[PDB]
């Protein structure tokens, strides 16, 4: 057992994005994503996500999907 | 425009061929995100300067006003 120890308790996360809105503006819009880590599911995470989990997760989701929905919202 | 109109159908399309794509190499793909998408920032500048052109006749309909 290589332990590495890992964070159960939360670790929060911001993403932005640069969307083209329904009216073409460019909508900048700030996101607070609060991602946590499992217990009795470590294993995604601890390895093949890295110990970097989230930081190999969060960021271009957000940007995905602030840019959908802002795509399809006006200012 | 068709990348920020229908960026949903391009990511499913985009998540089916590179899931076919994979498969050649061993490689299953969860998820098929498309993320990033800019465009021209002039055309966005004469959009705003049409709405300010917009706003330049409310200003003269207000002035309209004032000249009764």
């Amino acid at each position: 057992q290589y332990p590495i120890i890992y964070d159960i308790r939360a670790r929060p996360r911001k993403i932005s994005s640069p969307t083209g809105s329904k009216d073409l503006q460019m909508v900048n819009i700030s996101l607070r994503v609060l991602s946590r880590p499992n217990a009795q599911e470590l294993p995604s995470m601890y390895q093949r996500l890295g110990l970097d989990y989230e930081e190999r997760v969060l960021p271009s989701i957000v940007n995905e999907v602030l840019k959908s929905v802002v795509a399809k919202f006006n200012a | 425009g068709e990348l920020i109109t229908q960026r949903e159908l391009v990511s499913r399309q985009v998540s089916d061929d590179l899931t076919e794509r994979a498969a050649t190499f061993g490689l299953i793909l969860d998820d098929v995100s498309l993320t990033h998408l800019t465009f021209g920032k002039e055309f966005t500048e004469a959009v705003e300067a049409k709405q300010v052109a917009q706003q330049e006749a409310e200003r003269a309909r207000f002035v309209v006003e004032k000249a009764e």
